RNA sequence: AGAACCUUACCAAAUCUUGACAUCCUUUGACAACUCUAGAGAUAGAGCCUUCCCCUUCGGGGGACAAAGUGACAGGUGGUG
RNA sequence: AAGUUGGGCACUCUAAGUUGACUGCCGGUGACAAACCGGAGGAAGGUGGGGAUGACGUCAAAUCAUCAUGCCCCUUAUGAUUUGGGCUACACACGUGCUACAAUGGACAAUACAAAGGGCAGCGAAACCGCGAGGUCAAGCAAAUCCCAUAAAGUUGUUCUCAGUUCGGAUUGUAGUCUGCAACUCGACUACAUGAAGCUGGAAUCGCUAGUAAUCGUAGAUCAGCAUGCUACGGUGAAUACGUUC
């Protein structure tokens, strides 16, 4: 979508938000595509194929979208689950005394 | 036991490349973390670009260069209280062969490469050259107590 | 056969090894003699303070003394030392037969 | 300069959170010109007897501790801070005596 | 010819042997270059045989057993050295002046408790 | 909590069936702090004991991915 | 106080998941070995005194 | 400073065990059963000048040794007591088989009795100095080498408590070859607990 | 040297006073030694394995379960190192 | 195939019962006064290394919550009995540690070498089936053999190229794995996501004299489940002591 050129692709598709080392795999499999891909790789027939197995995840953007609601549906419940987001409170049942600071 | 008298000094094992007791020392204090191999590979691919750069073999050009960074001259403190406390004492030789060893690695860790590869071997050649960044504060040490010379 | 032969106390499992491997050979027997398996210990680290402090603690251990005696001649005088039971002060023997 | 207080079997009021701070505190920050350090002030009830305080701040080199076993935690700071301005001239006048004349040779 | 001696150090024994031949080990039947890591404390291993310069003369073949790579080594030329004065038994004075026959001198040292490991006592804050 | 049996109280379940058969009722005082929400909790009314006082919450439809006693709290934390 | 968590220990518990453990004559729970069943200070008081077998005092 | 009890240093090294069982499966519950009847013995006996006992466990014929400073008292009138003794020990346990005594000489020089008869001379509440050098001054008369007692809290009847330890002859706490055993009393005084330690030595 | 329950001593509830424990004990009433129902749940109500061993000759005493009892007593991680 | 099997090789090794290191032995110029200083003699040398052991005493030091008891207090409770909270709360403030802020590293492939300890329905192999945490049974066994268990760092090769980038991984939704009446308060991992502070830290301050600082992983006690703690274990291993004036 927006990948940035002059680095590895088993690292490029990971500037993207929604994957991390499934490229490495996950497009791998699907693609024929490389390891030693610079931005000399002529990926625009690679492009389409690509195209074909992005289409099936939710990563480029997308999954902020859903990510973003699943906080608000949680909140909407008041759920301790959910009251610790609205409220600078570590959520997953932590000890929110001083070593609890990137909350704030 | 350092007031009962003296320490036993205990003896150090040559090197099997160059036959130097130095090359060996220098092992050592590279040796960040009890990495021996780890550390020891990095010097001997750190005289072969010394041995590149310049066709003498490298024996002869790391005591070549150690003696642009041993100094001659450097301050013990004396608490005489209100006085200038900084008298400038000359250098027993196995503190010599020491702090000039000290100073060729504490400002190879100081430099635009990242690799130890020439991280090393840049600032050997700028010692044996007598330049760059380890020769120049024996300058400054010889600049500090060669000015406070009231204390002979 | 391994007569098993494990104990606390070190004295007196080397001197009930000395009753099993003489009232064998008066039989007929053909001893392979008492050799000494390793000795399995376990340290128990209590601490010392009724109330507070670490840092200052003392050490337990317990030492079991492990050897076996075995025969390849059995006889029915040989097994009158098997059936004879001798010394159970601190030792237990795990007869196998 | 802080001060870590507890009191075994009697309840810290805040009157006391600001008496301690004017004598304790401001009659020691003027000694020991490049301070950091932590106070300690016990206040032990003893029903058969009375009270205790015991006030003790440790430095770089020698420490400061006080005693007084009055009942009155007010007028009995008044000697803790008697006590605790004594002993800092004692390590002053100590270490003061660098003025010493003595001509190398 | 077997002149078989055993070394220790560092909780790690190794029994050596000498079969006539050349210079040449096989360290749990391998090369010891592709057993010893990297090859610098291999010329300080060859240290014992070099005083009685039988450099050509002895293969060895040590089994050795347990320890690290620094603990099988300088345990070998311990381990040959209790083995050169069965077969050089008058030169045990070159091999005592320098190095080789002396000892497994240490180990490591036992923690005791109330402390963080091996004499190194744990911080605390207030001096 | 494996797949293996999706935890209920199962004091409270055979309570509420009496209830979604007819005109339910609007409280069932209980504890519930042990079975989640699947699709026969609905519209039912719980008063979850919290330790202090029990408090009515009722059960809506997105409440199937939760369990019943995340919801009263034991904290009162409000102050600072 | 101490007693009755004694009681409370040797009857039957509803749960296997309760299977609570105490000293035979020290009233604490909280440092039970389960091989002695002794709590860490009379563990110290009775092989001091040899009550119980085979077991040195220290420094392997 | 903390002296440690001079037995917990020899037992093995230069003494021996007042228990020399052995159990492999099963250590724990058949320990509690020492002290079942280290309780029970100690509870009917009631000071009948016992010392100390041993117990041995071996295919269930479980053996018990006392001391028994004054012998026949457990024993009673020709086997009375001894037997009277086995009608409640074989039913706290299953066997108890083979119960019996032995006898000792040198009646007070043995530790566990010195602590005891003059801890026992604080209830009628007199002289305890004198209830000091009683027990010195007896001590080497009657054989013993080095003697060292003493008495901790509440001492005399007053509020602050005050240890008092008398001594002489060699008590070579620190060397490993010493027999040095000591004893513990609980003599309590109607006034809390006088605590009384003992050291004997040869 | 192991806080989800237990631990747990703390708090809010629900209910107990010879007390979940121990001891004399009296009738030793001699197992409510097991399931359904009602229940936050202990508990409560019924269905119930009415006994257990010896040794007399009569049906007692010893171990017999505790339904009730108090002369009593228990219980307190309540206080002051 | 390693059965380390056949024999027993018992030899070495290992595992356990005992012989030996004390200024015994010489020389100093050193005068006898013991020491010290330098040798040789054994593997070891100058209380060998380490542990255990802590004098008289100091601090009304710390525990009437391991216990035990003087006094005081409580007795429809200050004792009980239950599931439900809490001991895990937070604008914060000091202790103690863990992981880091990298190219003497990071990611992936290969390839070595330990010690100590545990395993009373517990350890559970080799096979499978799962991306994985792991599930299904038997193989062995109440153990120098069977299992936990292939230690890891290393070494060898391919890589990224010196950026808050392939540095690390905090925090949030998706797996529901496993233990347990039950993981919401309030567990333990891994699975794809997300990727924050953080570029070696001021004044100050602490540890440490050789197998020690430093690092690397493995065990055990607690324990149904659960440690970055504790206690033991080995692997690799520097630098530095001229000197007593502060």
């Amino acid at each position: 979508v927006d990948i940035p050129r002059e680095k590895r692709v088993v690292i490029s598709l990971t500037y993207i938000y929604g994957i991390g080392t499934s490229t490495a795999q996950k497009i791998l499999e699907e693609a024929n595509v490389s390891a030693d891909t610079r931005v000399k790789d002529l990926t625009d027939d690679e492009l389409g194929r690509i195209r074909e197995v992005v289409d099936g995840y939710k990563v480029e953007g997308d999954l902020r979208r859903e990510t973003n609601l699943n906080i608000k549906r949680l909140m909407e419940i008041s759920s301790y689950r959910g009251i610790r987001h609205r409220r600078g409170l570590p959520v997953r049942g932590q000890k929110t005394k001083n070593n609890a600071r990137t909350r704030k | 036991m350092p007031r009962k008298g003296s320490v036993p000094k205990r003896d150090v094992l040559p090197d099997p490349i160059h036959n130097s007791k130095l090359v060996t020392k220098l092992i050592n204090k590279i040796m960040l973390d009890g990495k021996r191999g780890t550390a020891q590979r990095i010097l001997y691919s750190a005289f072969d670009l010394v041995e590149q750069r310049s066709g003498r073999d490298a024996l002869e050009v790391f005591e070549e260069a150690i003696n642009n960074i041993m100094p001659v001259l450097e301050v013990k403190a004396r608490r005489v209280g209100g006085s200038n406390y900084q008298v400038p004492v000359e250098v027993r030789p196995e503190r010599r062969t020491t702090l000039g060893l000290r100073w060729l690695v504490n400002y190879a860790r100081l430099r635009g490469e990242k690799t130890m590869e020439d991280r090393l071997a840049n600032e050997i050649l700028d010692a044996a050259n007598n330049t760059g960044g380890a020769v120049k504060k024996r300058e400054d040490t010889h600049k500090m107590a060669e000015a406070n010379k009231a204390f002979a | 056969i391994r007569i098993r032969l494990k104990a606390y106390d070190h004295r007196v499992i080397d001197q009930s090894a000395e009753k099993i491997v003489e009232t064998a050979k008066r039989s007929g027997a053909d001893v392979s003699g008492p050799i000494p398996l390793p000795t399995e210990k376990s340290v128990y680290t209590i601490i010392r303070a009724v109330h507070k402090y670490k840092d200052s603690r003392e050490q337990f251990e317990q030492r079991t003394h492990k050897r076996l005696i075995d025969i390849v001649n059995p006889t029915p005088k040989t097994v009158d030392a098997l059936m004879g039971l001798n010394l159970p002060s601190g030792v237990d023997i795990e007869i196998k037969l | 300069i802080r001060f870590e207080i507890h009191g075994d079997n009697l309840t810290i009021t805040d009157a006391i959170r600001n008496y301690i701070e004017e004598k304790i505190g401001k009659l020691e920050r003027y000694f020991n010109d490049v301070p950091n350090a932590v106070a300690h002030v016990k206040v032990k009830t003893y029903s058969n007897s009375a009270t205790k305080i015991e006030v003790t701040i440790p430095l770089k080199n020698v420490t400061l501790r006080a005693e007084e076993r009055n009942d009155d935690l007010y007028a009995g700071i008044d000697l803790i801070n008697n006590k605790l301005e004594r002993q800092v001239r004692k390590y002053k006048t100590r270490i003061n005596r660098k003025s010493r004349d003595r001509g190398d040779q | 010819v077997e002149y078989r001696g055993t070394g220790r150090r560092k909780n790690s024994v190794a029994r050596v042997r000498l079969v006539p031949g050349e210079g040449n080990i096989t360290v749990n039947n391998r090369d010891v270059r592709e057993y010893l890591p990297f090859e610098s404390l291999i010329l300080d291993l060859n240290q014992p045989f070099d005083v009685t310069e039988t450099k050509g003369n002895y293969d060895v073949l040590v089994n050795v057993h347990g320890g690290g790579f620094t603990g099988q080594a300088q345990a070998i030329r311990h381990g040959i050295a209790r083995a050169l004065l069965e077969a050089d038994p008058e030169y045990r004075g070159s091999l005592k002046r320098a190095g080789l026959l002396t000892r497994d001198p240490r180990m490591k040292e036992r923690k005791k408790p109330g402390l963080k490991a091996a004499r190194r006592s744990p911080q605390f804050s207030k001096r | 909590s494996i797949k293996k049996g999706p935890f209920v109280d199962e004091h409270l379940m055979k309570k509420v069936e009496a209830q979604e058969g007819s005109e339910k009722k609007q409280v069932i005082k209980t504890w519930s702090r042990r079975s989640t929400i699947f699709p026969n909790f609905i519209g039912h009314t719980f008063a979850v004991y919290d330790g202090r006082k029990h408090v009515p919450v009722y059960v809506t439809e997105d409440m199937v991915g939760h369990k019943l006693g995340e919801f009263a709290p034991t904290r009162t934390f409000k102050g600072h | 106080a101490k007693t009755s968590m004694v009681a409370k220990q040797q009857k039957k518990q509803k749960y296997a998941v309760r299977e609570y453990t105490r000293c035979e004559r020290c009233g604490r729970p909280h440092s039970v070995y389960r091989k002695f069943k002794l709590c860490r200070i009379c563990f110290r008081e009775l092989a001091y005194k040899g009550q119980i077998p085979g077991v040195r005092k220290a420094s392997w | 400073g903390q002296k440690i009890n001079p037995i917990g240093l020899r037992v093995g090294i230069i003494r021996d065990w007042e228990a020399k069982w052995y159990a492999e499966k099963d250590f724990a519950s058949l320990l509690h059963e020492d002290l079942k009847i280290r309780k029970f013995i100690d509870n009917e006996l009631k000071e009948a000048s016992v010392s100390h006992v041993e117990i041995e466990r071996a295919a269930n014929r479980i053996n018990i040794a006392i001391h028994t400073g004054k012998p026949g008292m457990v024993i009673g009138k020709g086997g009375s007591e001894i037997e009277k003794l086995r009608n409640k020990l074989n039913a706290l346990t299953d066997k108890k088989v083979h119960i019996n005594v032995i006898e000792i000489k040198k009646v007070d020089l043995d530790a566990r009795l010195v602590a005891e008869n003059i801890a026992r001379q604080l209830e009628n509440r007199a002289s305890f100095r004198r209830v000091q050098k009683q027990a010195i001054t007896r001590a080497m008369k009657l054989g013993a080498k080095g003697i060292k007692t003493q008495v901790s809290g509440r001492l005399g009847g007053a509020d602050i408590a005050r240890a008092e330890q008398y001594s002489e002859g060699t008590v070579p706490l620190h060397t490993l070859r010493a027999d040095i055993d000591y004893a513990h009393a609980e003599a309590d005084t109607t006034y809390g607990k006088l605590g009384v330690k003992v050291w004997i030595y040869r």
